RNA sequence: AGUAGUAACAAG
């Protein structure tokens, strides 16, 4: 009965395989090279590579947020005492004063002698949170007798290009620091040599991310929403202010607190996962905004003074951004840390596998080198049209910063580019070892991957450099071509 | 009736049975078994007994 | 010099390096207000893959019915609908040919299970589409309902104990003229507020009564309640997914059970094995068909993936399956297995809330309900809603439901559908052709191995069994699925390359607090960290490291940190006070902010256990005191090994919803909690072993109470008086 | 409490709502009713749990004489209104002392997990490939293992006796255990849920599939994350008590696995007691395993003849243990019809037996022949005894009327349960009219009807260098080749105390490790293959490889290998990558054709499943190259030829795969069709032909 | 405003 429908049944179904070559694997997202689009914005919760912490010198012992806050304003005074600014930049829909006037707000309300974090309701910052922005609910029998009333068409995410501040991103916070953030508590007594092992390796691996400046900008991320969580469910009805805390500690082991601003939240009556909080981001930066001005369409920035690092004044900056989150985003925030684990497995299993080879534990080899062998090198980017090699922390911090940037840009436009990319990543492996693969519907594929492209900056600059690394292989490709034939 | 008859068992300090008893005297302490033939008493008596 | 992620690839295959690509750090993707439009979606493109076949309107419940089964052949690479029932047969002949005792002992093993099975066995489904509220409920609180709704119409199947009677008055209430049932209702109290209109609607519930006729009643009885799926990972939009209510899930038991017995024996089911055993079973099938390669020809390995799985696969075709399968066994379990096809193919789907509508100028918004969708100009709905209430008009219901007779939104049936998917690749070869294929499948994901003599034959071979596939409702997504030479492949998520490499991003998510309480979280946390590094190739370093990340987030979230530790909080004041009052210091447990002596050595042991000769006796007396107040009433998805201390304590139920008082719900709940709780006093074996019995619940602790007055007095226990006041009390009951 | 039950049920039924809850609902229906939950499954507990903690009063208290205990508030801080977890921690520090004795009685499983780790001594660590088996295993050690049926009634007789319904066999059988455990579980003040949980847990089996290499036992896989990786060994020791059985397994195991390599090498016999000196089963050595149990089978009777000591010609079928009295067996594979209707894969065994036999109790005299039950003189004991001596004897010989009356294993678990098929099928005859002799029937009596063949009665070498035992006569007893091939997981830790453990290796522990050592030494084997002719092919190391090898594939692939690798050396086409692929195959005696010329090959099998091959012309499994990148990749791991690479070699394949072949240019339609390992052997010298190297690559060669 | 993205929240 199969065979004989099967014969019956149209030719036009069919699955119609065609091999796959590397001329046929054209560069994904062809827009995002367009200049005629508006380059990506820089959309995230807080700052990263451009964060300034105004740095104040503890005994190496925690302490409350405003009384933290308190004493490193108290520090650099100059600019807590800022009344007569400099406006350098505006968002579109901002205003100048209630973001300002909200300001001096936090700030006086933080430097006081009373305990109370709480900010006024003011019409400032009633703005600011957004209050009585929601839509009354009314009857259904009403509705349908009003004509005016109609369903929304619903807001589609924009379609935007590269912007070279994502690269800047990536490289900044892959680099080395001397600045220990992590907060890694104790464990048991090391008995077996595998736990000898471990615990030797640990020095290695996580010194190598625990200095560099993803881990800083990560555990900011990490107690910022751990307060704010708290403080959205003990205080739902009042406004407060939260501080942009972080502790950390240097080579020699003298620890400094951060301060890197001040945020504003709003009310918070959350009862479903999904339902936000406002949250007005004010941060301190060296960064001018007018260098690269279209990373900075959404912040409002004022320039507040300076301090003298090298052998000049500085600019210091106030960039600040009326925000929001919800209570998965925040749960998620106090789970960024596993980025440490998606990261140092990845590497340890290069490691171990590299151990098989040799006989012996080639932890040492692989960072720094030994006797036998040289260090391990991998392909870490690119410098004018040309392979550079990096060592292998460096490609730990690349790795590390890789997942931490999944968090930071984490959402529906991520998921389904790297999950429909992959099938196209496996299909380049294929041509790769000359498994000959093939392909039944290649435009298909393309759908599935370039719908996600939109507005997320990670996946827009992913979709560069998956076409930048493709040129690179289809160099290399030219070698194999040419084999045995 | 289970219940009963390992509640007593165990209670009194002797082994449960391991069909299920019909009635139980309490001075006695030993289970009874009930049975109603129609011919013969000595025929059905025997085939209980083994 | 600018960095690059995924240069990496360089150096790194991307198997090896897969990990990386699933960013699971991140936050997944949540869905917002209405899956109306989702559910829509759906029920029109379920019916646009079936709409030329045949169309009726049913007798029984006044609906649309399609019909794609024995219908036209497609013509063209969209989803077919439009199964042929002998080409099914065919497939299913071919299975029992090389299998042959196999479908009337999966039977036999099915029937006999049946028969053993009780009533109880339905309460652990997760959620259940209560038919008395229409709203999803748990299976054991959705099945309570229905027991004590069908005793009100004459129908006491469940008080005999087993599946069968209470299966048999289910069947039966449909042919009842009426069906009288306890409900629930609001109850409407202003009070008032601070905001805007300034008052409040303080909604107050309770059980009430209600009376529904015949057609009314076989209609929610037939009903699926449809959602959105929150939290799907890899996907850029999002879904709807149903929920079927407690009357189909007895006869669905037993449709998998069946199915279940087949899938096991079947060498190339991915179902119902799964992890280590799965690994096992998939890496002897590849190894086959390496070794099993012509000298010259190739093997080639498709990394599949079939679109519109649910949508397409029609309850005809299942019903015909089960048909099939039962040949052998008499005639009442032939019909038992049959019920469940029924259902599915008469079925009826639930739209959600409904759509809202706003004006923007006003700032007003209003829900218009499913009933009330058409009560309004389709003008002012938007563009894209527009058209799709215009397709759904001739399935449309008056009560605001949707018919739905092809497809299976989300079907319950993935072993019955495996076993078809089994079939596919049954055949292996058509037309005597220069290949033999075969597969791995695993409901909707498959793989299919193709061995010939040239890759021209192979991709013939391919296009053989993608057209085999639209006889029997599958669809393979070209766009989606892919091929190669063996070698290397994708399979539910697992990635061959000569072998299954680990993938430690799938994982990641459970590394964190479980949420269960204190003492059992530490037992999970470490066995996690425990068992990835025996299955998904952690190693020590990255082990020990998530030993010191799992300490981290379970100090700052049960507020637990070292008592040497200057943090401040509530329970931290306390906590800094037995760190100075106990002596042996490593004795305490993590939550009372002692020090973490867990390494990878000793994970498998309970930490109670680990620290119990440090500890102080005053100490470790409070900590197990045999009647504290925290450990509440326990009773014997995985399992771990903690011992039952202080911290294993209970939360709170979610009872504080939107002004709403539900005084009343809670005493339906402590009602049944006060009976229960008497009968594990009166019988302490009811929380280990399931109590029998067909007899009444009094009956059972009155006549144990009566022998335990009784043995108590004569044994010596009770008085004259206190025996005689005992008598006189059961004498009332 | 009798009457305090009886006050709260009357009480109790005074409320019209619960009495009618309590006259409705069924036993069967308390189930239903317990779970009765009005409110919501939660979706995200991980969430809630941290949103939870952030408020006040998130745990709950039980009502009771000792809730009352806690204050409203301590030092400013609520503690309870429903509680905080601040109540928690005041309830640890300034709390009832109450009582904990019989704890560790209670909780003993979990001690002994502790005092397993504590009292253990651990190894060495050492980096390199492991085979890892995905098979079920035993999670944890347990008193006495039970089915979950069976261990709940014993459960129920310890804590709840009043409860137990019908007494059932397992009360009887099981009864000094419960015995024990009702002495232990008595004084303390723990709850019985509590406890019924601690006896499960000791009693009903978890078993689970998990990746094992070399260590099956529970004792062992409790903590088998720390034993072994994909990348790495760690020898660890486990303290405690140690099963006779377990040993008894990696015993057979150890003797097996030595036994595999030391037939390759010129006088085996020197390797077998080399190794089988320095083996440690755990930490016992295998002298002392061999010399204590009395058991074992062929490979240990070989091993203890090598070392020499007493040989226990002995045979354990599961509960059946037999003593060879006379005669020798061999296996062969044939496919028998079972009663049932399918066809089945079996080993019978040939010649004439004879066995001194011993179930239990009861004990008895074998005869058999090739599938046949010729006698069978056996005493009286209990019933279970002789039954299961009748049965267990009936399968292990194999006849045909224990076949049509429905692997060997499976067998023997079906008619332990279900005899009554057995006994019918095999039929019955006249009992002996001796005065000793007497027969029995089916339900284990003295009858006149016995069955056939059964009676039952009241009265009671040196080894050679190729491991092979002969008696003084001169006829041979075991055999080199006498072994099974079956390459089953050890059951406790086996450790080979010597610098080249690695030789008792897995497949591909031994072809990594191989090519491996090739690698390393290729500056001085590449060197000396322009100087050495034939000094080279012989190493010590590719002794090793050849094992893996199947013996009669071994010396052609030589003879393939050797002349492959002469025409690198002779002609001026040497390729690396190939050199390194087919060295380890040269180290066996070759074995050409009947011409001259060697066999040509495609791919080169090895042992143990079909991923297991070298492939000649295409990459593999086990073997491949990439010459983009220079990486080698062997069994998953990637190792570099960059800098051992010649300049010339940039030059086909084609050259180098078939033995007196050479690439004159490249594919001609006009010959035809690619010509296969048959047709190209049966060419003349001088004669050209169409060759696919691997599909995308085809080539034009000549003899 | 903003979060966010095929529809919500911005208290009921």
């Amino acid at each position: 009965a199969i065979e004989r429908n099967l014969a019956r049944m149209s030719p036009l179904v069919s699955v119609t395989p065609k091999k796959l070559t590397w001329e046929d694997l054209r560069p994904i997202g062809p827009h995002i090279y367009n200049h005629e689009l508006p380059e990506v914005p820089y959309n995230a919760f807080l700052l990263m590579s451009d964060e300034l912490g105004l740095a104040n010198m503890t005994e190496g012992k925690s302490k409350k947020p405003k009384t933290l806050a308190k004493e490193c304003l108290e520090k650099y005074s100059t600019l807590r005492d800022q009344t007569d600014p400099i406006l350098i930049m505006k968002s579109e829909k901002a205003n100048e004063n209630f973001l300002w006037k909200l300001w001096r707000d936090c700030v006086n309300t933080i430097s006081n002698e009373e305990m109370s974090n709480e900010l006024q309701k003011t019409n400032y910052a009633k703005w600011a949170t957004g209050d009585g922005l929601t839509y009354q609910k009314i009857m259904k029998e009403v509705a349908i007798d009003d004509e005016t009333m109609c369903q929304e068409e619903p807001k589609i995410p924009n379609k935007c290009r590269v912007a070279a501040w994502v690269q800047t991103e990536m490289n900044l916070l892959s680099t080395l620091t001397s600045k220990r953030a992590l907060d890694l508590p104790e464990i048991g007594p090391d008995v077996a040599p595998v736990e000898h092992v471990g615990s030797e390796r640990r020095k290695y691996f996580v010194n190598e991310i625990n200095y560099c400046k993803a881990s800083t900008v990560m555990m900011k991320y990490v107690l910022f929403h751990t307060s704010l969580l708290n403080e959205s469910n003990a205080s739902m009805g009042k406004y407060k202010v939260i501080p942009i805390t972080n502790r950390v500690v240097n080579e020699k082991g003298e620890s400094f607190d951060m301060l890197y601003g001040l945020a504003v939240k709003g009310q918070s009556h959350l009862r479903g996962d999904t339902d936000v909080v406002t949250v007005v981001t004010f941060e301190f930066s060296s960064t001018d905004p007018r260098v690269d001005s279209g990373k900075w369409p959404k912040y409002t920035v004022f320039r507040i003074g300076s301090l003298f690092v090298s052998g000049r004044e500085k600019s210091v900056y106030l960039y600040c951004r009326v925000n929001g989150t919800n209570k998965i985003q925040m749960k998620w925030g106090m789970e960024a840390r596993r980025c440490l684990l998606q990261s140092m497995q990845q590497m340890e299993a290069i490691v171990e596998q590299e151990s098989s080879i040799q006989g012996y534990d080639m932890t040492k080899a692989c960072f720094k080198g030994d006797r036998v062998n040289s260090p391990k090198t991998f392909s870490i980017g690119t410098q004018e049209g040309k392979l550079v090699k990096g060592s292998f922390g460096k490609a730990l911090r690349v790795i590390f910063t890789k997942c931490l940037m999944h968090y930071v840009f984490g959402n529906a436009q991520l998921e389904g580019f790297s999950a429909e990319s992959r099938r196209l990543l496996l299909l380049i492996q294929a041509l790769k070892d000359r498994k000959g693969p093939w392909v039944f519907d290649l435009e298909g594929m393309y759908s599935g991957i370039e719908e996600c492209i939109s507005n997320n900056p990670w996946v827009i600059q992913s979709a560069y450099w998956f076409n930048e690394w493709l040129g690179f292989e289809k160099e290399g490709s030219k070698v194999l071509e040419s084999v045995d034939e | 009736a289970w219940m009963v008859q390992r509640s007593l068992a165990q209670e009194h300090g002797i082994e449960t049975p391991k069909y299920l008893a019909d009635l139980f005297d309490y001075k006695t302490k030993r289970f009874i078994e009930v049975g109603i033939t129609k011919g013969l008493a000595d025929d059905y008596f025997w085939k209980k007994k083994e | 010099m600018n960095i690059n992620p995924y240069f990496l690839f360089i150096d790194v295959p991307i198997q090896a390096a897969i990990s990386t690509t699933f960013p699971y750090t991140g936050v997944p993707p949540y869905s917002h207000g209405t899956g109306t439009g989702y559910t829509i979606d759906t029920v029109i493109r379920t019916h646009e893959y079936s709409n030329k076949g045949k169309q009726y309107i049913s007798d029984v419940t006044g609906c649309t019915m399609v019909d794609p089964t024995n219908g036209p052949l497609p013509e063209d690479n969209e989803p077919s609908a439009y199964a042929q029932l002998d080409c099914v047969l065919e497939a299913l002949d071919r299975m029992d040919e090389e299998h042959p005792g196999l479908f009337q002992a999966a039977s036999q093993n099915a029937m006999e299970t049946l028969m053993v099975t009780t009533v109880d066995k339905l309460t652990q489904g997760r959620q259940t589409f209560d038919w008395t509220v229409c709203r999803n409920q748990p299976a054991a609180t959705a099945l309570n309902t229905t027991i004590t709704s069908f005793r009100l119409n004459d129908l006491n199947g469940a008080d005999k104990g087993g599946l069968i009677p209470f299966c048999q008055d289910i069947i039966d209430s449909l042919d009842r003229p009426e069906m009288t049932f306890f409900s629930v209702k609001n109850i409407k109290k202003k009070l008032p507020a601070k905001n805007r209109k300034g008052f409040l609607i303080k909604r107050i519930p309770m059980k009430v009564k209600d009376k529904i006729t015949k057609v009314e009643y076989i209609k929610r009885a037939l009903s699926l309640n449809t959602m959105t799926k929150d939290a799907e990972r890899g996907k850029l939009k999002r879904r709807a997914i149903a929920t079927a209510g407690i009357q189909i899930r007895g006869f669905v038991l037993v449709v998998e059970n069946l199915a279940k017995n087949i899938c096991e024996n079947l060498e190339q089911s991915g179902l119902p094995v799964g992890g280590n055993e799965k690994k096992a079973k998939l890496s002897n099938a590849v190894a086959k068909m390496l070794s099993n390669c012509p000298p010259g020809g190739i093997s080639m390995t498709v990394t599949g993936d079939n679109t519109k799985w649910n949508e397409c696969l029609n309850p005809r075709i299942f019903l015909a399956m089960t048909e099939r399968i039962t040949r052998d066994s008499p005639i009442w379990f032939r019909d038992f297995c049959s019920i469940a096809p029924v259902l599915f193919s008469n079925k009826i789907a639930r739209l959600g809330k409904g759509f809202m509508i706003t004006s923007k100028t006003k700032r007003l918004k209003a829900q218009i309900p499913c009933p009330d969708l058409f009560s309004i100009p389709l003008e002012r709905y938007n563009e894209e809603t527009r058209a799709k209430l215009k397709k759904l008009k001739p399935f449309f219901n008056e009560e605001g439901t949707a018919s739905l007779s092809p497809g299976m939104m989300m079907g319950m049936f993935n072993m019955l559908s495996t076993v078809l998917g089994v079939a596919a690749l049954g055949i292996k070869n058509i037309g005597n052709k220069e290949y033999l294929w075969d597969g791995l499948q695993s409901s909707d994901d498959f793989a299919l191995f193709v061995n010939a003599k040239d890759e021209e034959t192979c991709m013939e071979g391919i296009n053989d069994f993608y057209r085999t596939c639209k006889l029997l409702g599958i669809n393979m997504s070209k766009k989606k699925s892919y091929c190669n030479e063996t070698g290397m492949f994708e399979f539910t998520s697992m990635f061959y390359r000569d072998g299954f490499v680990s993938n430690f991003a799938m994982e990641l998510p459970s590394f964190g607090v479980a949420g269960v309480n204190e003492s059992a979280d530490m037992a999970i946390g470490m066995t996690i960290i425990k068992n990835n590094m025996i299955n998904n190739g952690m190693g020590p370093a990255t082990a020990q490291t998530a030993i010191q990340l799992f300490i981290a987030d379970y100090r700052y979230t049960y507020k637990c940190h070292r008592g040497d530790s200057k943090v401040e909080g509530k329970r931290m004041k306390i906590i800094k006070e037995l760190w100075e009052n106990t002596k042996g210091r490593d004795g305490l447990l993590v939550a009372d902010g002692g020090p973490n002596i867990y390494n990878l050595r000793n994970l498998h042991i309970p930490e109670i256990v680990l620290k119990y000769n440090l500890m102080d006796p005053e100490y470790k007396g409070r900590l197990l005191h045999p009647q504290n107040p925290f450990v509440g009433h326990l009773s014997i998805k995985m399992d771990y090994d903690a011992v039952s201390g202080t911290h294993s304590w209970r939360t709170k139920r979610n009872r504080s919803i939107l002004n709403t008082d539900q005084r009343n719900m809670i005493l339906e709940e402590q009602c049944y909690a006060k009976c229960c709780n008497l009968f594990e006093a009166c019988f302490n074996s009811a929380s280990y072993r399931k109590p029998v019995g067909q007899h009444s619940m009094l009956e059972a602790m009155a006549h144990r109470l009566r022998m335990d007055a009784r043995l108590d007095y004569e044994s010596g226990r009770m008085s004259k008086d206190d025996f005689e006041k005992a008598m006189a009390h059961l004498g009332e009951i | 409490m009798t009457l305090a039950k009886i006050e709260l049920l009357k009480q109790l039924l005074r409320d019209n709502e619960a009495k009618t809850v309590l006259k409705q609902t069924t036993v069967d229906q308390y189930n239903i009713i317990r779970k009765f939950n009005t409110s919501r499954i939660e979706k995200n507990p991980s969430l809630r749990m941290k949103w939870a903690m952030c408020s006040n009063f998130p745990l709950a208290l039980t009502k009771g004489d000792m809730a009352n205990r806690i204050p409203l508030e301590y030092k400013g801080i609520q503690l309870k209104t429903m509680c905080s977890i601040a109540a928690v921690t005041w309830w640890n520090t300034y709390g009832p002392i109450g009582d904990t004795e019989g704890f560790e009685r209670v909780y003993e499983s979990f001690f002994l997990r502790k005092m397993r780790l504590d009292n253990a001594t651990w190894g060495r660590i050492t980096f390199g490939p492991v085979e890892r088996v995905r098979k079920r295993v035993l999670l944890n050690p347990l008193t006495k293992e039970m089915p979950p049926d069976e261990a709940s009634n014993v459960i129920m007789e310890i804590l709840f006796p009043k409860e137990a319904g019908i007494p059932r066999e397992s009360t009887w059988i099981h009864r000094e255990l419960i015995k024990e455990k009702r002495e232990k579980l008595k004084g303390t003040m723990i709850t019985p849920i509590v406890l019924a949980y601690m006896l499960e847990r000791e009693l009903v089996a978890r078993r689970r599939f998990l990746p094992v290499a070399g260590a099956t036992s529970a004792e062992f896989i409790e903590m088998l994350h720390c034993l072994q990786g994909e990348n790495w060994r760690q020898i660890y020791h486990p303290g405690g008590n140690k099963l006779t059985e377990s040993r008894s397994q990696s015993m057979i195991v150890a003797c097996r696995k030595i036994i595999r390599r030391s037939i390759v090498a010129s006088n085996p016999l020197e390797l077998a007691v080399e190794i089988a000196n320095k083996t440690v089963i755990d930490t016992e050595p295998l002298k002392s395993c061999l010399a204590a149990i009395d058991g074992g089978d062929v490979a240990c009777d070989i091993i203890r003849a090598a070392l020499g000591l007493k040989i226990r010609q002995r045979q354990r079928f599961g509960r059946l243990e037999l003593k060879r009295i006379s005669g020798r067996g061999f296996k062969n594979d044939e496919e028998i019809l079972i009663g049932n209707g399918t066809i089945q894969k079996i080993g019978i065994w040939d010649g004439e037996e004879e066995f001194h036999v011993r179930c239990g109790e009861c004990r008895g005299i074998l005869k058999k022949s090739k599938m046949k039950l010729e006698k069978l003189l056996i005493n009286s004991a209990k019933k279970e005894d002789m039954r299961d001596l009748i049965i267990l004897c009936m399968v292990f010989s194999q006849d045909t009327r224990m076949f049509q009356g429905v692997p060997m294993y499976q067998l023997q678990r079906y008619f332990l349960n279900r005899s009554n098929d057995l006994f019918d099928q095999w039929g019955y005859e006249e009992s002996p009219k001796a005065s000793e002799l007497h027969g029995i029937n089916e339900s284990m009596n003295a009858s006149d009807y016995t069955l056939k063949g059964v009676v039952v009665t009241r009265n009671v070498v040196s080894i050679t260098k190729n491991l092979s035992l002969i008696k003084r006569t001169g006829e041979v007893i075991m055999g080199a080749n006498d072994v099974s091939e079956l390459e089953s997981q050890a059951q406790l830790m086996i450790t080979y105390d010597t610098p080249k453990m690695w030789e008792m290796g897995t497949t591909k522990e031994l072809v990594q490790n191989t090519y491996q050592w090739v690698l390393k030494n290729l500056v001085t084997l590449k060197a000396q293959f322009l100087l050495g002719k034939e000094d080279m092919f012989q190493w010590d190391a590719f002794e090793a490889f050849e094992s893996i090898i199947p013996q009669k594939m071994a010396g052609q692939y030589s003879g393939f290998a050797r002349a492959v690798l002469k025409q690198m050396r002779d002609q001026e086409v040497m390729k690396t990558d190939q050199f390194i692929k087919l060295l380890p195959f040269c180290f066996s005696p070759p074995k050409l054709r009947s011409n001259g010329e060697p066999y040509q090959f495609l791919k080169l099998v090895l042992k143990g499943g079909g991923e297991n091959f070298i492939e000649v012309r295409k990459g593999s499994p086990l073997f491949s190259y990439n010459p983009q990148t220079e990486v080698l990749t062997i069994c998953g791991r990637m190792m570099s030829l960059k800098g051992k690479i010649e300049d010339e070699e940039r030059r086909s394949m084609g050259n180098a795969v078939l033995a007196g072949f050479l690439v004159s240019g490249k594919y001609d339609p006009d010959l035809g069709d690619f010509k296969t390992i048959e047709e190209l052997e049966k060419l003349k010298p001088g004669e050209k032909a169409n060759i696919l190297l691997y599909q995308g690559k085809p080539v034009k060669v000549v003899k």
